[PDB]
RNA sequence: AGAGACCGAUAGCGCACAAGUAGAGUGAUCGAAAGAUGAAAAGCACUUUGAAAAGAGGGUUAAAUAGCACGUGAAAUUGUUGAAAGGGAAGCGCUUGUGACCAGACUUGCGCCCGGCGGAUCAUCCGGUGUUCUCACCGGUGCACUCCGCCGGGCUCAGGCCA
RNA sequence: CCGGGACCGAGGACCGCGCUCUGCAAGGAUGCUGGCGUAAUGGUCACCAGCGACCCGUCUUGAAACACGGACCAAGGAGUCAAGGUUUUGCGCGAGUGUUUGGGUGUAAAACCCGCACGCGUAAUGAAAGUGAACGUAGGUGAGAGCUUCGGCGCAUCAUCGA
RNA sequence: AGACUAAUCGAACCAUCUAGUAGCUGGUUACCGCCGAAGUUUCCCUCAGGAUAGCAGUGUCGACCUUCAGUUUUAUGAGGU
RNA sequence: GUCCCACCCAUACCCCGCCCUCAGGGUAGAAACGAUGCCCUGAGGAGUAGGCGGCCGUGGAGGUCAGUGACGAAGCCUAGG
């Protein structure tokens, strides 16, 4: 919507915002990223550390399919049973059953472990784990184990 | 010719907004400041009996 | 002559909601009034609030209010000038009685399953028209993407614009010392 | 519920079909508003309860809303005709108005309107013949 | 009928800023526009110039947009608009729009006389 | 072939018209301007002055203030008539004066007393209907120191401009 | 303590502070009287008169300049659109969010419905192989709106020592 | 003789690339209200120009925190005109 | 050259009226309100380059005035309001 912009306020005065002295002209200081190294060198020093040289090892040929391996935290594994199972679960009213959660089909592959974990023994099926996840699934009362 | 000519808007917005139409078609101080002759009619929600 | 220094001062707070929402806008008749005819400062604390964007009314979740409700306070009114979300890691909620400003459709039914209730803010003004045993409560302001980008520069330790996260952005000179130097 | 007469006028207080806006004040054109102004105490279209005076062909028609049959407009309108003598209709409008608290804050606009409508009933009084003073003077000589 | 009692009507001015250098140039119509030259006499407000509108100019709040007898202008179009003037006889005066035919002007000034409302363009 | 929140004769393609035409250059090439009488030509018979072009009468038409220089017809610029000023510029701002021209406002309203005229019908009660359930409408009775409309006389209050 | 003169009269039931206290000069002008009811008061325009008044636009420390453009009039005439970013305002949903590449259907370039994948976010750090977030009621100290059984509990945020 | 090559020659004329680029001249269209500057620091084959800090506007948020001050008094240090 | 009386006028100072901007208050067992309204109180008003707010006009689109018009719409002229 153009009829309400600040170039609508701008007719009847000569220069139209761009000042007197200064007249806007057609490109002055060069098109794009020009000066880096010569003029512009204080704004790509205050800001932007980091813009020029060269570094690390090159990779021919990435294959981004081979480094696929989403994770999931320790304190979210709850969330993976639906709603009216999961409080069966933690209302206590089973304590005979156990729920076999397979990480791989809802879309995870390393179960990292951040949180606390209620006192109720699971079953993980993983592709990876980490060491500090080990251990709290294991003094809950459950295991695991690897899939592949 | 590559201006933007169509706008897109979100269908949970869409729903909203046609829900709260429906809400004041029952509302007869809302017909007659629009702009309705409706002094007669007995309902402001009208059902006919449907076998007419 | 009259040799000030400021004069035609404005003012620097909001003094009316910007937004057109019918009943935001009955909400604020109905505090006006209640700020002006009582001496509780519950009354003209909720009157501000009510004007302010979305950016300073950030969310706040059942965990946040939970930690509140310890010492003696599993009785007290919590107050939330905002909406207030669900938490997938509480795993046990406890017995509350919120009135906020609106709920999400799971931390409603979470709230109302432990045994508890939600009210709205007209409610609250008809049951606690001076704010007795409430607690008023925040989100945390400084919780944005945007906020970590403010005052950039050397030893600052901030966020840059960056287009991609890798090896090849401006990591080679000026962080590194064995390019040249460190900030 | 969601709906109510302090609602109605959120979403008409800006525009509606009976609004009549230009310089100089503005006005509107209902049969339920008295004095024909545009405000909150007079929109008689959103207020549970209003009245309204038409000139009827001898005397006044008086004309009310019941507040209990809302939803049906076919009979939610309580009207009599008054065409006996100007003191005893006032009489009977007023006491209409602000006995049993039926907005007893137009007792005053009520009277006052159907003054207007008997004082124009009666058959007028012919205007005096203009004069030209000095222009047409020379003219007329 | 005769208006309301109202205080004294006072127009603190009745020229009509003029625009500078309009008598001068055919060019350039006399409806007045703000001189934005960088060395330009009006805007530095020399001595013996003319005059630039300020805000200090308005008029009373009480005695705004009324004419000279009492009453403030209103358009009519019809029959009908000149009878929302049924409770505002001593406030508001009517004034028939330059579009309506002869016969809805005579019938127009017919129903204003019976509701004792003044009429300021009315046919001699 | 169908359409548009497009342009409306200096716009829209260079071209709404005998336009890639008229015209320029040895040549490759360059390349315009120009729409609208009236519903219907009913496109002015006849007399008269003039060498003729044309003019004046007289005609057609709702209109010739539409006459093939044709719908509407602004400004720059020009003629006639009417008014006024001018001793090496004119124009302009503040404030009176003379002359010309002109919009408003007032020309009654309310109330009381006396006399006259005309009418259906004041308070009250009974029946029916509606409604905000105590306030009203309709029908009947009510019949002159009650009510209403008009006229005549007298009286109080108010109402325009300058002082 | 007594005279003489000038300019002004905002507000519109009572409510107050007071005094010389059947009242008052105390929170803002009333009373009596005269002429005229129209060109008389008032307004517009033209001209004479007293004082004042250098040509606009622009670059420039400096413009009325012996600095540049401008004979006059009418029409045309200059910060726009797309892709990609960023902050702020309004809105919907909310640990999720996004129908429209596509399918079903249709009063047909409109409106309405559908879902597998996918994008952004939920986890960082190293060049890389790799590894991968709780001792405490998610810590201690100083301030903090608000609440409070008056003892205290202390949101957001600021400073500091720790994990 | 840098002379002549269709009034054109120290490199003809015609169409297209082409709306070729410009740190350089010229212009940039209605009204009212409120606030209101700089020609200075550092870097650039920088000196008729840019980035950076400063001066300015708008939007707010935390309290109404009771803190502040182009100033004076009292006590106590430094200076080489 | 020094001293002493009276007098003259700025957009400066004092008092009063009016306009706008900013700030502080009152107004629902609603006889109530363009609550974006009304009422009470105090101070201030210069401005290029520049920033923000409010309003007025033009060509088109949706809705509404049951809008105007051959008994005369649009357009144009007018020291007439």
């Amino acid at each position: 919507p153009t009829r309400f912009s600040k170039t609508r306020k701008h007719r009847g005065h000569v220069s139209a915002g761009k000042g007197r002295v200064g007249k806007h002209r057609k490109h002055p200081g060069g098109r794009g990223m020009a000066g880096g190294q010569h003029h512009h060198r204080t704004n790509l020093d205050k800001y932007h550390p980091g813009y020029f040289g060269k570094v690390g090892m090159r990779h021919f040929h990435l294959l981004r399919n081979h480094y696929w391996r989403p994770s999931i935290n320790i304190d979210k594994l709850w969330s993976l049973v639906p709603s009216d199972v999961r409080e069966q679960y933690l209302s206590g009213q089973k304590k005979d059953t156990a729920p076999v959660i397979d990480l791989l089909s809802h879309g995870y592959a390393k179960l990292l472990g951040k949180g606390r974990l209620p006192e109720i023994p699971v079953v993980v099926r993983a592709r990876y784990v980490s060491a500090e996840a080990e251990r709290k699934v294991k003094e809950a009362g459950g295991v695991v184990e690897l899939v592949a | 010719i590559w201006r933007k000519w169509h706008v897109k808007i979100n269908q949970g917005q869409k729903r909203f907004a046609t829900a709260s139409a429906l809400a004041a078609s029952a509302v007869a101080p809302l017909l007659m400041a629009r702009g309705h002759q409706v002094s007669t009619v007995p309902e402001v929600p009208l059902v006919v009996d449907s076998a007419a | 002559g009259i040799d000030l220094r400021w004069k035609h001062v404005r003012s620097s707070h909001r003094k009316a909601p910007k937004s057109d929402n019918v009943y935001l806008k009955l909400l604020v008749k109905l505090y006006r009034f209640l700020a002006r005819r009582t001496e509780a400062p519950f009354n003209k604390v909720v009157l501000r609030r009510l004007f302010m964007s979305r950016i300073n009314r950030p969310p706040v979740s059942l965990s946040r209010i939970a930690r509140n409700l310890k010492n003696g306070n599993e009785k007290k009114t919590v107050v939330v000038v905002a909406t207030v979300t669900d938490d997938n890691r509480l795993l046990q909620v406890p017995k509350m009685e919120v009135a906020a400003l609106r709920f999400t459709a799971k931390a409603r039914a979470r709230i109302e399953a432990a045994g508890g209730r939600t009210l709205t803010l007209d409610q609250l003004a008809l049951e606690k028209p001076t704010g007795a045993n409430t607690l008023l409560l925040r989100g945390p302001k400084n919780a944005r993407e945007a906020v970590k980008h403010f005052g950039f520069g050397p030893h600052k330790h901030k966020k840059p614009y960056v287009r991609s996260k890798g090896r090849k952005f401006e990591r080679a000179r000026g962080r590194r010392r064995s390019r040249g130097f460190k900030v | 519920s969601n709906v109510s007469a302090d609602l109605i006028w959120e979403v008409s207080r800006n525009y509606n079909s009976f609004l009549v806006k230009q310089r100089t004040g503005t006005f509107s054109r209902d049969a339920l508003n008295l004095t024909n102004q545009h405000s909150r105490k007079h929109a008689g279209f959103v207020n549970d309860k209003a009245l309204g005076i038409v000139p009827a062909e001898k005397g006044v028609k008086v004309i009310a809303k019941k507040v209990k049959a809302a939803n049906k407009p076919a009979s939610s309108l309580y009207t009599v005709t008054y065409k006996s003598t100007a003191r005893k209709a006032y009489k009977a409008i007023a006491s209409q108005a602000a006995k049993h608290g039926y907005r007893a804050d137009l007792r005053q606009a009520a009277v006052a309107r159907a003054s207007a409508i008997l004082r124009s009933q009666r058959p007028v009084k012919p205007e005096p013949p203009k004069k030209l003073r000095g222009a047409a003077a020379r003219r007329a000589a | 009928v005769a208006a309301k009692k109202h205080v004294p009507i006072v127009k603190k001015r009745t020229k009509r800023f003029m625009r500078h250098q309009s008598d001068r140039f055919k060019c350039l119509d006399s409806a007045w526009r703000k001189p934005k030259g960088i060395d330009n006499r009006v805007r530095r407000r020399f001595k013996g110039n003319l005059a630039m509108p300020s805000i200090g100019y308005g008029s009373n709040k009480k005695t705004k947009h009324m004419m000279p007898s009492g009453h403030k202008a209103f358009l009519v179009h019809n029959v009908k608009d000149v009878e929302l003037l049924l409770m505002h006889n001593r406030t508001y005066a009517a004034e028939i729009a330059h579009n309506v035919s002869s016969r809805k002007r005579i019938d127009i000034i017919t129903r204003a006389k019976q509701l004792g409302v003044k009429v300021t363009n009315a046919k001699a």
